[PDB]
């Protein structure tokens, strides 16, 4: 009970870390603050400014699906 | 002369500190093994 | 590019006759490399469904004769490279 | 088409046009900067949208911002 | 129910089972083998291992559980290494914060972090010993914190 | 293919028979006097323009865009001078008044066929 | 001509530039304004063709670096000889090898982990060897601890000569490029001098050490009555008793009466029925054949004396019509570009290591090697895995040639780029072969999977069902049965007992059994041809589309480790010639994971195990391959569910460290997926949202904390996917076969 | 205002937003973004050297 329930609270706070991340940095981040302009699930911003694989607010869904299946797992 | 600058870098002092505290843990777990109290 | 499609049978002269008279006895064929084959195909040529994996001189002298025969006809088309 | 817009941060250092391998970008003499230059994107019908311009855009934050719009034959970059 | 562990049955079942099970390898050697002396030392390190867990609480599992309430009868279980630990990484954290607010005002702060200035480093390593009433008195000056740093659009 | 897609035929001249690299691949013969070169897409062609121009002088070069109706186009240059160089003929399109920091919020653009920056 | 011009006092040897990290790259000597400088410091630590284009300075750097590598290898082998000396039970192992399990490493007694010291016999415990060092020492004739100590100290001596040699050949005597492009001499000394005198001198060691010693140990002499290899050369009399051709001296050699040397050297093949290894008469005779054959081979390269070839006049002479120019240019490619040489040598080195694995399982060349099955397994598996990775190194460094060091002026209409003219027709037919083999290598498994699951086992691909008996492999294996009487005239037994006669048993342990190949072994060979063709697809797509694709027609202008181009062309992620190597490492993991999952389960069903009274048979799974390899539930159940059971129940025992390196390797495997799936457009402002929490408490790090780059943020997903993925099968395999064999 | 002055920014898409920085060059020829300001730390383009207008020119004393 103790160890698993810490693992479940781990799963919840990670999954809400992803979701509240890509739901409050959904509008604007300091990598690119133009994220309100490209809509929700735009692919990227290209390799500029270090590289920009999965900056969109669709990464909150995208990564938090893996953490959702992990946690409900 | 400039060897002591190399012995002041990040990975070397990282090994000379994690090696040292690693030896604190191992030498503190040979002398007092199975330490769940205190 | 193949400007000379002249002769193929010069390999059949060129590979059988160099492999008939050297017997080199204590191998599978006590006769030569080809004499152990032409005798071991006429037993099977008249629509014989046999010739299993234990049929030695049909399969083995199939491949070892085709692998030198292919090589000598290919080298026969290399015999139209010096032109 | 992939709409390229070039804002008023464009101080005309021309790494954008030299960085675009499609010549959608050209430089226009614009008397509002020190170099007197400001980039333009007239031929966005050939614009791939590869954002190779935005890598080499040394402004504060991206004078030239590429918005991914239409997808024609040329703008998708298919060979056949 | 957490029985006191020195009298729990399955605990002493694990005592007999592990002393006997590890003892089964001890009859594989002669009376003066180095391995035989090593398993003498290991049997000693099992009886000491089970006598030194006497005041714990092993339940029906025969395995010593812990309690993290701060009951002050379980203080040597959790809260004494809790305060001990918080002292140790309060040490480490105040060392690292103090060294970064050193190298923030130097000549080149980039080269300061590759090559640690072991003079000033081992100054701050040892000087950050009393971080509650030094970090607290640097908090009362309004200096541990900051204000109006970087942020995104809103 | 060539009966339905815009073939890109790159026409240019040189002085000596050098050897460049195709965007299809491998080394090309590079006729010394004057040579045209059919291609498939524009990035191949201006990538070849970077392939030759950054090495040496290949000026008086531009692809005639063979659109499948039959005729040509001319883009690089149009006024005869190199694009990052500045000529006084080009009219700038594609600007706004300020940075992204004054672009409109997309809830002010929602249910309208506008952009997130036109204002 | 051939002359050696050497610069002296090239580089001063102070510790000054150690204080300047990234001294070497002017692109990277700016210092870290970001944390990406930290990882680019290590990603440019060995980009020697990115420091300076001057091939002289590069070539000095690499040639001095090889001595550092050989220094680490001599420290490694001196380590193995010392852990053989002080820590191993090798002296006691030499008495009864079939009872005593080999152990060197004796785990220090800290909390719990002293239980890893497995009581393997010999009176002294420690964790069990699977590397098979004791079999190479019994083959090499090392009797007692003294040769292990002394050979260890000579290993440190050669390690000192390689450190001092590399320092000596970068700093105070380093050569010119004209020394390096003198390549006919380099082949001339590596074919002859390295490999020729290596195999010849090793034939000296086997004839004057191993043949008397492993005749005495074959006779069962205890390791105290055995004389030293010392004492066999003071007099021929101790060897004329063992081999009575030593009495004649070298006189029948110089008169070419080599019939007299049938005692020392022969051509028997097979295996020793007593030791379970190869006949060292055959092995010493073999190294003589490599000796004379390679010393013949070395002398075909004209260097100073106008006798021999040059590579130029060879490659020009093959001016074939369908290639046009012939091989013109390859002597200028391979003597000016190092990365192309690394592509060829890593391809042939890796495929040699695979060849090593396949030749070691079926012709076990060391005495008592096929007796202890973990050393038989893991020396197949290990050499199979490095034998894999080096082929991806070929697929990478071929592309690193094609991106950096390609020049179309030297490389115009030859055999090379005429491929690249029709690389669509290369990669398209690899695409077809990959789909055709995927259907016909794995669709058969979904077929047998369904037909066994649908009850209709009459429609499977078993021996009872629709059979797929491999015709060609059984036929040529039947030829290998008929070798030693017919074609190998002077042989006695076959090339192996994986081919011909009845099994060889040593100590009631099956050393080698003739492997039967029916209708399941077939389909796994088509797995292997399939997943070999997919790696060939990704590693030829990585080379033919390396420099200028039709998607992106300027990749050499972008580089080798560039991540992408952009979202244009609808997204061009992962498109570089490095990214194909990123993919070929996962397919390396696939292809070799099912190679060893063919090996370690066909030879736990068809070869290994014990023998009982009246010569009766007993395998480990008990013939449970052809009725079970045909499906996947038979594969996963009957292999991965059943063979795991000795890794999983391994707690409380000495096999529990594999029970830790099993779960932790599942952790590292699963931990790679975080790097593979996400990207730095997430992690960069996740991290910067943490940088707010450092800027609030003034703990802002002065080196700015970026996330990883893209190519690092996928290279690390490879290097965890492979470390965790490989260490799972490592712990699974050694915990499987140590628990029984 | 002048060169060398330590200037906080008030533009939300500046990477150095609410961070002080040093002034390198000011042009008085009606350039819309004349005040070139570089910084200690570094944005994602690797480049500390940017420029600003006059409304985003807030100094410290
Ligand atoms: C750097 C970490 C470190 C530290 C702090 C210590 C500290 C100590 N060691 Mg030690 N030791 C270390 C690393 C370290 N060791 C390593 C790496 C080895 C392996 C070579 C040893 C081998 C070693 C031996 C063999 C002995 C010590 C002993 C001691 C104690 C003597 C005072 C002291 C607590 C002595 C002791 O008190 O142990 C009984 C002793 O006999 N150490
Ligand atoms: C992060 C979670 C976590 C926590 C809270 C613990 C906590 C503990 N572990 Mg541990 N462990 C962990 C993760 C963790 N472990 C992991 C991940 C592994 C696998 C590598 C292990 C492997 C492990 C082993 C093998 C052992 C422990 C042991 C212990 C106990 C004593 C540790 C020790 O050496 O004290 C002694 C050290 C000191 C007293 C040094 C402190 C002195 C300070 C520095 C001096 C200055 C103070 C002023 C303690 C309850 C030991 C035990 O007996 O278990 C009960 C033990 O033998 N752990
Ligand atoms: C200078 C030392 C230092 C200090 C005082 C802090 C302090 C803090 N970090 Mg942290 N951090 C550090 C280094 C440091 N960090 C390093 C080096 C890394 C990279 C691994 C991180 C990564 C990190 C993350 C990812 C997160 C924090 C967070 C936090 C906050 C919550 C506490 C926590 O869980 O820490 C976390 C502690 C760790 C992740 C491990 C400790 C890091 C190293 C191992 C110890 C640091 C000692 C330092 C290297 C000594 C160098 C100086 C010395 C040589 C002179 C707290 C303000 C969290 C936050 O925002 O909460 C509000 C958060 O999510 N940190
Ligand atoms: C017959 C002479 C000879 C021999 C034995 C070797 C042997 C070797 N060369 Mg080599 N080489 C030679 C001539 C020779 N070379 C010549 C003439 C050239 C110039 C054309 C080169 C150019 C060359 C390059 C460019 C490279 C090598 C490398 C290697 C090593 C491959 C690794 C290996 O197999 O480890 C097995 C290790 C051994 C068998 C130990 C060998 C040590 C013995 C004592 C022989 C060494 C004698 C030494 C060369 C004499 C120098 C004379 C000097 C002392 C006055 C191997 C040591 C590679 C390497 O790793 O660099 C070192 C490498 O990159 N060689
Ligand atoms: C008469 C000398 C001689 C002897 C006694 C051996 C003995 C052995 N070799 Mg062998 N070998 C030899 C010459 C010899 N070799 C030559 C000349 C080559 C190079 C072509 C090889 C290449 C070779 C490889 C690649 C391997 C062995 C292996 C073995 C061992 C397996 C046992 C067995 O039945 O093999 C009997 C050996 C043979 C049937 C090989 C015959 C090779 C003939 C002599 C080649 C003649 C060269 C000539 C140019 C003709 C080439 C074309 C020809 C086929 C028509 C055994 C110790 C295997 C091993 O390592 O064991 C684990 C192994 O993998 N050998
Ligand atoms: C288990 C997961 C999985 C599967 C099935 C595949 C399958 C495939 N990959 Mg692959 N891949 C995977 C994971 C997987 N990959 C992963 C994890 C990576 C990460 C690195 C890659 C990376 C990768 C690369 C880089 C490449 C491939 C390629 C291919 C194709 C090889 C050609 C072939 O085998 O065709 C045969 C197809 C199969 C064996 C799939 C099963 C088909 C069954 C047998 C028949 C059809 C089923 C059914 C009847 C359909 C009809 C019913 C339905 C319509 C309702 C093949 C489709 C290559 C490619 O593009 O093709 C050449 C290629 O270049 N893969
Ligand atoms: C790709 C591998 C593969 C193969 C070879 C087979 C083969 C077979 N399956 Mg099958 N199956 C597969 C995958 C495969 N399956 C998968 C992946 C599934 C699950 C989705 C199933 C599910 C399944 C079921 C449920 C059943 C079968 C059954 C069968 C059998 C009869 C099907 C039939 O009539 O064939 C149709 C064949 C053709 C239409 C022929 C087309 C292919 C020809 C040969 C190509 C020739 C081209 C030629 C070479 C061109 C060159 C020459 C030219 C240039 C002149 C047959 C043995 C049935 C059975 O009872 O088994 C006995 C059955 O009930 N299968
Ligand atoms: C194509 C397959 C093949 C292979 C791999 C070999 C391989 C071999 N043969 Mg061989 N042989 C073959 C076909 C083959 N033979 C055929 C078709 C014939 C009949 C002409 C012979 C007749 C033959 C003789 C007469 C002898 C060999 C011998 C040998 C061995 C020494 C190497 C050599 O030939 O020189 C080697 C293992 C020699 C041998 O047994 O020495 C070990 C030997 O004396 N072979
Ligand atoms: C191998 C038989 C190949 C016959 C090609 C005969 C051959 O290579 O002749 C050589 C020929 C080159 O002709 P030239 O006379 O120019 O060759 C001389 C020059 O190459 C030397 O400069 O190459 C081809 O025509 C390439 C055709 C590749 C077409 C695809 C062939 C690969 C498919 C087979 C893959 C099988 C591998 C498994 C083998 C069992
Ligand atoms: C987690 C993750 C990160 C974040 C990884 C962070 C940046 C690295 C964390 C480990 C480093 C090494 C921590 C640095 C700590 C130093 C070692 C100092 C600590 C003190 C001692 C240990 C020496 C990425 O940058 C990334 C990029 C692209 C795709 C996926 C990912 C990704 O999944
Ligand atoms: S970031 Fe991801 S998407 Fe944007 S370019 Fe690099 S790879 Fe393609
Ligand atoms: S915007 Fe950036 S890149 Fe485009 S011109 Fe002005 S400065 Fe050069
Ligand atoms: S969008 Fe792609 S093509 Fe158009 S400019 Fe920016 S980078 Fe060059």
């Amino acid at each position: 009970d103790f160890l698993v329930h810490h693992a479940i609270a781990l799963g919840l706070h990670t999954t809400t870390l992803i979701l509240v991340k890509g739901a409050l940095d959904a509008r604007g981040s300091k990598l690119m603050p133009d994220k309100k302009d490209f809509g929700y699930s735009f692919p990227c911003d290209g390799p500029g400014r270090g590289g920009t694989c999965d900056i969109s607010a669709w990464d909150a869904f995208y990564l938090a699906m893996f953490w959702m299946l992990n946690t409900i797992g | 002369m400039n060897l002591k600058k190399y012995l002041s870098t990040a990975p070397v002092v990282a090994t000379l500190w994690l090696f040292l505290t690693a030896g604190i843990l191992i030498e503190l777990n040979r002398f007092f093994p199975d330490s769940l109290f205190y | 590019y193949p400007l000379n499609p002249a002769v193929i049978f010069i390999a059949l002269i060129g590979w059988s006759a160099v492999a008939a008279i050297p017997s080199n006895i204590p191998v599978l064929g006590g006769t030569g490399l080809t004499q152990a084959f032409l005798a071991s195909i006429q037993r099977l040529l008249a629509q014989y469904p046999t010739g299993p994996k234990l049929d030695d001189p049909f399969w083995f002298y199939l491949i070892v004769y085709h692998v030198g025969l292919f090589a000598l006809l290919i080298f026969g088309q290399i015999g139209y490279a010096g032109y | 088409a992939h709409t390229v817009k070039i804002y008023d941060n464009c101080i005309g250092c021309t790494q954008c046009v030299r960085a675009c391998p499609l010549d959608v970008l050209e430089m226009v003499p614009w008397d509002g900067c020190k170099a007197g230059q400001m980039a333009s994107a007239p031929r966005t019908e050939d614009c791939v949208g590869c954002k190779r311009c935005e890598t080499a855009c040394p402004t504060d934050f991206l004078s030239i911002r590429v918005y991914l719009g239409g997808e024609t034959t040329r703008s998708m970059g298919l060979a056949y | 129910v957490l029985t006191p562990c020195q009298q729990s049955e399955a605990f002493h079942k694990r005592e007999i089972n592990e002393v006997r099970t590890l003892e089964n390898r001890q009859a594989n050697y002669e009376a003066n083998s180095p391995s035989y002396l090593a398993l003498q030392s290991q049997i000693d390190q099992v009886h000491k291992r089970f006598d030194k867990y006497g005041t714990l609480l092993c339940g029906q599992d025969g395995l010593p559980h812990l309690i993290t309430d701060g009951d002050w009868r379980h203080a040597r279980e959790f809260t004494i290494p809790a305060l001990l630990f918080l002292y140790i990484t309060g040490w480490i954290g105040w060392v690292g914060r103090s060294y970064l607010k050193y190298t923030k005002e130097t000549k080149n702060p980039t080269e300061q972090e590759i090559i640690l200035d072991v003079p000033m480093a081992l100054k701050y390593m040892l000087s950050g010993f009393l971080w509650p009433l030094s970090a607290w008195q640097e908090y009362r000056s309004g200096q541990l914190l900051a204000k109006e740093d970087e942020i995104t659009v809103s | 293919c060539a009966e339905t897609e815009e073939k890109y035929a790159m026409t240019w001249s040189s002085d000596q028979q050098h050897i460049f690299e195709m965007p299809t691949g491998g080394a090309a013969v590079m006729n010394s006097g004057d040579n045209l070169l059919y291609l498939a897409r524009k990035e191949q062609a201006l990538a070849l323009a970077t392939q030759l121009r950054t090495q040496f002088k290949i000026q008086d070069y531009k692809i005639y865009r063979i659109f499948p109706s039959g005729e040509v186009q001319y883009l690089h240059p149009k006024d005869g001078v190199l694009p990052y160089q500045v000529n006084k003929g080009r009219e700038q399109v594609g600007r706004v008044k300020s940075t992204i920091g004054k672009n409109v919020n997309p809830a002010q653009v929602k249910f309208t066929s506008k952009a997130t920056y036109d204002r | 001509q051939v002359k050696v011009v050497v610069d002296r006092d090239v580089v001063p040897t102070s510790f000054e530039k150690w204080a300047k990290p990234g001294h070497f790259s002017r692109s990277l000597a700016k210092g870290p304004k970001t944390t990406t400088w930290i990882w680019n410091l290590h990603a440019d630590a060995h980009d020697f063709d990115s420091h300076t284009s001057s091939l002289e300075e590069v070539s000095r750097k690499i040639f001095s670096a090889h001595f550092g590598q050989l220094a680490i290898i001599f420290i490694w082998l001196s380590g193995m000889y010392f852990h053989g000396a002080r820590f191993s039970n090798y002296v006691a192992w030499l008495s009864n090898p079939t009872g005593i399990k080999p152990s060197a490493q004796v785990v220090w007694p800290i909390v719990g982990q002293q239980i890893l010291n497995a009581d393997v016999g010999g009176g002294m415990q420690g964790i069990q060897i699977t590397s098979g060092l004791f079999q190479l020492w019994r083959a090499s004739g090392i009797v007692n601890e003294l040769q292990l100590y002394v050979t260890a100290l000579g290993g440190l001596g050669m390690a000192g000569l390689m450190i001092f040699a590399g320092w000596f050949h970068y700093h105070k005597a380093a050569p010119k490029l004209e020394w390096f492009q003198n390549v006919e001499s380099m082949l001339n000394h590596h074919l002859a001098g390295l490999l020729g005198l290596g195999s010849l001198s090793w034939a000296g060691h086997q004839i004057h050490v191993s043949l008397p010693i492993n005749k005495l140990l074959d006779a069962g002499v205890a390791p105290s009555s055995i004389p030293l290899p010392h004492e066999f050369i003071l007099n021929r009399n101790l060897m004329a008793e063992l081999y009575p051709s030593f009495q004649q001296g070298l006189v029948p050699f110089f008169t070419l009466n080599w019939k007299q040397y049938s005692d020392i050297l022969t051509f028997k093949g097979g295996l020793s029925p007593v030791t379970g290894g190869l006949w060292l008469t055959d092995v010493a005779h073999h190294h003589l054949a490599i000796a004379v054959l390679f010393l013949v081979a070395g002398h075909m390269y004209r260097t100073n004396w106008g006798i021999g070839h040059s590579i130029k006049q060879i490659l020009e002479a093959h001016k074939g019509p369908l290639t046009g120019e012939g091989h013109k240019g390859l002597y200028e490619i391979l003597t000016t570009s190092w990365h192309a040489n690394l592509a060829i040598n890593l391809a042939m080195l890796g495929s040699l290591s695979i060849i090593v694995a396949h030749h070691m399982y079926a012709m076990p060349p060391y005495p008592y090697l096929a007796t202890d099955y973990p050393t038989q397994l893991s020396l197949f598996t290990h050499h199979m895995w490095i034998g894999g990775f080096c082929i991806v190194g070929a697929g990478a460094h071929a592309a690193i040639y094609m991106v950096r060091d390609y020049s179309p002026t030297v490389n115009f209409n030859n055999v090379l780029d005429r491929m690249i003219r029709h690389r669509d027709a290369i990669i398209s037919h690899l695409n077809w072969v990959c789909i055709f083999l995927g259907m016909h290598s794995f669709g058969l498994y979904i077929h047998n999977d369904t037909m066994r699951a649908l009850g209709r086992a009459q429609d499977m691909f078993s021996d009872t069902a629709i059979q797929l008996q491999p015709v060609f492999a059984q036929w040529i294996q039947q030829i290998h049965t008929l070798a030693p009487g017919n074609t190998a005239v002077n042989a006695l037994a076959t090339a192996s007992y994986a081919f011909g006669a009845d099994t060889v048993t040593v100590g009631s342990k099956i050393a080698m059994m003739p492997i039967k190949l029916g209708t399941a072994d077939f389909m796994v060979h088509h797995i292997h041809a399939f997943t070999i063709h997919v790696t060939t697809l990704i590693l030829l797509k990585g080379v033919l589309y390396a420099r200028n694709s039709r998607l992106i027609p300027d990749k050499a202008n972008l580089g080798f480790r560039f991540p992408c181009d952009g979202p244009g062309r609808g997204g061009t992620c992962q498109v570089s010639a490095w990214d194909h190597v990123f993919l070929g490492l996962f397919w390396m993991y696939n292809a070799l994971s099912i190679v060893i999952f063919h090996f370690s389960w066909k030879m736990q069903s068809d070869v290994w195990g014990t023998v009982t009274s009246n010569g009766a048979i007993s395998h480990i799974t008990g013939g449970n391959f052809a009725q079970s390899a045909i499906t996947i539930n038979g594969w996963l159940r009957d292999f991965l569910w059943a063979q795991a059971s000795q890794v999983i129940q391994s707690y409380g025992s000495s096999l529990s460290a594999y029970g830790l390196m099993f779960l932790g390797a599942h952790f590292v495997w699963a931990f790679s997926l975080m790097f593979l799936f996400s990207g730095r457009g997430y992690w960069q402002e996740l991290i910067e949202s943490i940088v707010w929490a450092h800027n609030k408490l003034k703990v802002a790090p002065a080196i700015a904390p970026r996330a990883l780059s893209i190519t690092q943020g996928r290279a690390v997903g490879v290097a965890h996917y492979l470390l965790g993925g490989i260490a799972t099968t490592w712990a699974f395999f050694l915990a499987r076969i140590i628990a029984v064999g | 205002i002048k060169k060398g002055s330590l200037v906080k920014i008030l533009r939300p898409e500046s990477f150095w937003y609410n961070e002080v920085g040093t002034v390198v060059n000011v042009e008085t020829s009606k350039v819309l973004y004349p005040v070139l300001v570089r910084f200690d730390k570094v944005n994602y383009s690797g480049l500390n050297s940017t420029n600003f207008s006059l409304d985003e020119l807030v100094e410290i004393k």
